């Protein structure tokens, strides 16, 4: 194919890969360690951002000179998204807020915006479409948003047929979500089952499939090592830290393993588990 | 000849030529050569097992006093069996004359390290070990100034390319400063200006 | 010759050292001391006002890095290569090609002012004028992309004035 | 050939001063990992040491043993100060991949490595 | 408690407690630097152990006069 | 739309409140910190803009980053950068600083800031004239003029 495509030696810092990938979102958490770990590869990065500048300004140097690239977008047309896959090799649909708000519920983030940015992204002619899900999101009860998952996860299945539909279980780093909010908190345990996995065995899962052909349509679904309690987890948390609405029925509902569909080794990366992680991880304590 | 061309003073030229046939009469267990440039500085060169009897001599005895230190760069001249040369450099403040003595040395036996007899000397160095290598036994303290304290190579050796090969970049990914190999926005194209035709006449070395 | 200081001794006579002691227990050189700086108060603050005043300068200022042409005519650039060859951190690259006529021209011509240290060497160097530092200094870029200048920048940017130039040149080409 | 050695007359010496030095470098790691506030276990930082000095294990000369002793001991010397920072002591490790293996495949597909 | 059999035994759990050696396999003459696999690096790993444990300074010479886990006890029942 | 209105004119004050004070840190290792010390000169004033030099990294608005940014320096700078709240800006002051510049190809120099922390506004110059750096930080209060975070807030 065309020249200034086709890789450069090295790896990371102007030099230069394959790749030219689309992100959305990645004003959040796992958009922004994706968008690291391509600056790490070293490839151009074209975010569109609805947001202020200055949020992706502390998130912008990581990208060497000239390298990631900026433009706006919105939920509403296809002009801005159309200028975003003017020219793109591949792009990956990283969205959603885990509260509904005013202008966006859980639905239609969901259902309007993979419908639109797949639509323009088949006919504007990319490749290796990657969209990330939850685990376990299906028509079942008790999660507006995991429904709202699953009817996305049909439309992105139904058209677009050459992508991947990916899975993560509940993720922890340095800005984690539910992780600060176990730390931050005022209480009560059950038994349900819970796989976490960190977030760089997630995202170098992720460029592997991004700068890897011929293992695609295959979704695919990612392994926590552990596996293990829910209240032993909280006990663990708690231990290391020192101290003795959504949102709360998905972390105490489910969380279980699918056999079907291929994970982390059927791919080549490592596992790393909770605890090296979570002793790395768990400062601010007191003192 | 009268204009434009720097006068020299053979007064200042043949006292040093006097000074210097007095030096290596007084003491003959280490001098090699006496030399004497045209803008009439002394330039004694002296094997590195004189250091210490030579800076005790240079310091006192009443014919020159020089008490004053300065640069001691060991200029690395390699195609020799002793890459490095330690260049003291000593001012007098009696007499207005500056003496080099140039001893030479190799990247690993020690030469005297003279702090004990100019305290100048202990920065100095220090400087040296940490830019050239060139140890000194019987000193009280080797560190590093003017390198990073992760950093290793003794840079300022011609065997040390002029780009590191450790470069820092911030990433969020740990959330740190951390080192990785040298990946160059531009080449830093080097120009071969080594033109021929023979600039200087007089300083033809002799051929096979 | 030599004139050193601090050699005088304290007068023993009962004049000298009550006006000592004047000094110490009656607060004198300290109101002294108030008295210069409020002699400072009452003068008038050598300010500007900014974006209204502009500083003053001279005609010999190196600024903007523009390009110049002919009279009625075309660039006058040759890449002759001298200002890479000077250019004190190679910010200069030059990749040239004659065009369609015969003459020699260019195809790339680059400043990079982050490296640009803004000696003059290039001024001094170019045989025909060709670059010329500029007269402002106003850059105030809010990204890292723009600060790489390409040759229709600087064609651009010559073409935005070059009567200021002119003006310059003409007042100081007789010195260098 | 005239050459005078720094420390030792042979390579006993030579042994005798680097397991001092181990000794020292086994003993001091575990303060460090308490004072930096690290993200390693005290085994994996010991066997990265222990690398460190497998690492140089070719080496017959007696001067340049000695020389190692001197850099080993002067690194050894600013850890236990606290004059070196996070970023040095990490630097020392690698957990920012350079991950090109030694596969003549890898190093095929990934241009002119040979 | 300072007889020769709770410092046998002690140095034996430390043989014990410590990881590289392979199996446990207390000997009189044992010398478990080749003969059971290790180096002088765990050699004096194994030294330091044992003055960090119970023991002297234990100095570094006649820590190589050593190499052997019984004359290690007849080190200590000399010295201590 | 007049909840759109007096949100406007509340952003449009805040924004405002931000562009006139605007207390520096002076971090400034080499000669761009005595052009800095020179914009603090009875000619070029800071105290019409109410900029003013405070030594609390604690209570800095922005960052002046000016001086060649050494390897040696990095983490002592971005360990002055954490400890400062999160409506923070930075002005890259000086060739060496916003790019690497006459020092370019040497060990032991950051090749720009960039490498470091984010850049808000380069400037360059060596050292960039007081003149010229009170222009930029006018453009960086003009930069300020164009926020609209309530805005974005708003329509969130
Ligand atoms: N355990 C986990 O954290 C899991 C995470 N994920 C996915 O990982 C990603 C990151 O996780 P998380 O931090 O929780 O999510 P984030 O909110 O952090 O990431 C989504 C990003 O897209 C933006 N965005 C989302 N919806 C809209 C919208 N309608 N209009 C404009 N911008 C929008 C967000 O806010 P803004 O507009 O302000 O930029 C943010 O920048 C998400 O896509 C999430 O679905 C999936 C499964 C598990
Ligand atoms: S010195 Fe002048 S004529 Fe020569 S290449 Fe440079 S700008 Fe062109
Ligand atoms: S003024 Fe700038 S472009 Fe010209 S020679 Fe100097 S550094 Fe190079
Ligand atoms: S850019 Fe120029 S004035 Fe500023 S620190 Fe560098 S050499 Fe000094």
């Amino acid at each position: 194919l065309h020249h200034a495509v086709i890789p450069h030696g090295k790896g990371g810092r102007s030099s230069v890969s394959g790749i030219v990938a689309t992100v959305f979102g990645a004003t959040g958490f796992l958009g922004r360690y994706l968008v690291n770990h391509l600056g790490r590869m070293g490839s151009q990065v074209i975010v569109p951002y609805r947001c202020e500048p200055y949020d992706t300004m502390h998130l912008r140097p990581m990208g060497d000179l000239g390298q990631i690239i900026f433009m706006d977008w919105n939920g509403r047309d296809k002009d801005s998204i159309r200028r975003a896959v003017e020219h793109s090799n591949v792009v990956i649909n990283l969205v959603g807020r885990e509260w509904e708000t005013k202008n966006f519920d859980f639905e239609d983030v969901f259902v309007k915006i993979p419908q639109a940015i797949a639509q323009v992204s088949k006919e504007a002619g990319v490749e290796k479409f990657i969209h990330i899900s939850h685990l376990n999101a299906d028509i079942k009860s008790s999660s507006k948003y995991l429904r709202n998952k699953a009817v996305g996860e049909k439309e992105v299945r139904e058209t677009f047929p050459e992508a991947t539909i990916i899975k993560p279980a509940d993720i922890f780093g340095r800005e984690d979500r539910f992780l600060n909010y176990f730390a931050n908190i005022r209480s009560l345990g059950k038994k349900t089952v819970k796989q976490p996995v960190y977030i760089v065995d997630v995202t170098k899962g992720i460029i592997n499939a991004i700068k890897d052909p011929d293992a695609r349509g295959k979704t695919f679904a990612f392994v926590g090592p552990n596996r293990y309690l829910l209240f032993d987890l909280v006990q663990y948390v708690f231990a290391v830290a020192h101290r003795p609405r959504d949102k709360v029925e998905r972390i105490h509902t489910t969380d279980r393993t699918l056999p079907h569909l291929p994970g982390l080794e059927d791919l080549g990366v490592q596992a790393t588990p909770l605890e090296l992680k979570a002793i790395e991880v768990l400062r601010r304590h007191r003192t | 000849t009268r204009p434009t061309v720097r006068p020299r003073n053979d007064v200042a030229h043949k006292q040093l030529s006097a000074f210097g046939e007095y030096v290596a009469e007084i003491l003959p267990k280490y001098v090699q050569q006496v030399q004497v440039s045209c803008f009439s500085e002394l330039e004694i060169c002296i094997h590195p097992d004189g250091v210490i009897p030579v800076l005790t001599f240079l310091r006192d005895h009443s014919n020159a006093q020089f008490k004053s230190l300065a640069d001691l760069t060991a200029v690395d001249i390699p195609t020799r069996q002793n890459r490095f040369e330690i260049v003291y450099n000593l001012l007098s403040l009696r007499f207005n004359s500056r003496i080099r003595v140039k001893t030479y040395t190799d990247e690993l036996t020690p030469v005297e390290s003279s702090v004990s007899v100019y305290k100048a000397a202990n920065w100095y160095e220090r400087e040296i070990w940490d830019m050239f290598g060139v140890f000194f036994a019987n000193h009280p303290d080797l560190r590093r100034i003017l390198t990073d304290y992760g950093f290793e190579g003794h840079p300022f050796r011609k065997d040390f390319p002029l780009s590191g090969y450790v470069e820092l970049r911030y990433d969020d990914e740990v959330k740190r400063v951390v080192a990785e190999p040298v990946e160059l926005a531009q080449e830093f194209r080097k120009f071969d200006l080594n033109s021929p035709w023979e600039a200087f006449p007089a300083y033809r070395q002799p051929p096979e | 010759t030599y004139k050193y200081v601090n050699l005088r001794e304290p007068s023993m006579d009962m004049k000298s050292v009550t006006d000592r002691a004047a000094q110490t227990l009656l607060w004198t050189e300290l109101i002294r001391g108030l008295g210069m700086t409020l002699s400072y108060l009452f003068r008038e603050p050598a300010t500007i006002n900014y974006p209204f005043e502009k500083g003053p300068l001279s005609p010999r200022f190196r600024g903007e890095h523009a390009l110049r042409r002919y009279p009625s005519g075309e660039e006058r650039c040759i890449a002759c290569k001298l200002c890479e060859a000077v250019c004190p951190a190679q910010a200069i690259t030059i990749e040239a090609e004659p065009r369609a006529d015969g003459s020699r021209r260019t195809t790339r011509y680059d400043i990079d002012m982050t490296k640009c240290i803004y000696c003059g060497f290039c001024q001094e160097a170019c045989p025909v004028d060709a670059i010329v530092e500029g007269p402002n200094f106003e850059f105030s870029t809010e990204t890292h992309e723009e600060l790489l200048y390409n040759k229709e920048k600087l064609l651009n940017n010559g073409d935005k004035w070059e009567a200021e130039i002119a003006a310059n040149i003409q007042a100081d080409y007789l010195y260098r | 050939t005239s050459v005078k050695p720094i420390f030792s007359r042979d390579m006993n010496e030579a042994k005798r001063r680097v397991r001092e030095l181990y000794r020292a470098w086994y003993r001091e790691v575990p303060n460090t990992v308490h004072l930096f506030q690290l993200d390693i276990s005290v085994k994996q930082g010991r066997d990265k040491v222990r690398e460190m000095f497998k690492k140089n294990a070719h080496v017959t000369d007696p001067r340049v043993v000695d020389l190692l002793v001197i850099k080993g001991k002067m690194e050894l010397e600013e850890t236990i100060n606290v004059w070196k920072q996070r970023t040095h002591v990490m630097r020392f490790f690698h957990e920012t991949e350079a991950p090109r293996p030694k596969d003549f495949l890898s190093k095929f597909y990934v241009g002119h490595d040979p | 408690p300072l007889t020769l059999e709770g410092i046998k035994d002690r140095v034996l759990y430390v043989l014990k407690l410590y990881d590289k050696i392979d199996p446990e396999k207390l000997s009189v003459n044992s010398h478990f630097m080749k003969d059971l696999g290790l180096d002088s690096l765990d050699q004096v790993e194994i030294i330091m152990a044992m003055e960090d444990e119970f023991g002297f300074e234990i100095p570094d010479i006649d820590a190589e006069k050593l190499m052997c886990p019984q004359e290690i006890v007849d080190y200590i029942a000399d010295k201590k | 739309s007049r909840g759109e209105y007096v949100v406007a004119k509340l952003d449009d004050l805040i924004n405002w409140a931000r562009r006139s004070s605007l207390w520096p840190m002076t971090f400034g290792l080499a000669c761009c910190a005595v052009e800095m010390m020179h914009m603090a000169a009875p000619r070029y004033d800071m105290d019409r803009f109410g900029v003013v030099f405070r030594a609390s990294p604690r209570q800095s608005d922005v960052m002046i980053v000016a001086g060649t940014l050494t390897n040696k320096m990095a983490p002592a700078l971005r360990k002055v950068y954490d400890q400062m709240p999160e409506p923070r800006y930075v002005v890259s002051m000086g060739s060496c600083a916003n790019g690497g510049g006459y020092y370019h190809y040497s060990y032991s120099v950051v090749r720009g800031c960039d490498r470091i922390v984010p850049v808000d506004i380069y400037v360059p110059g060596c050292p960039p004239t007081a003149e010229a750096l009170l222009y930029g930080i006018l453009q960086l209060q003009k930069k300020i003029k164009r926020e609209k975070r309530l805005r974005i807030w708003y329509r969130r």
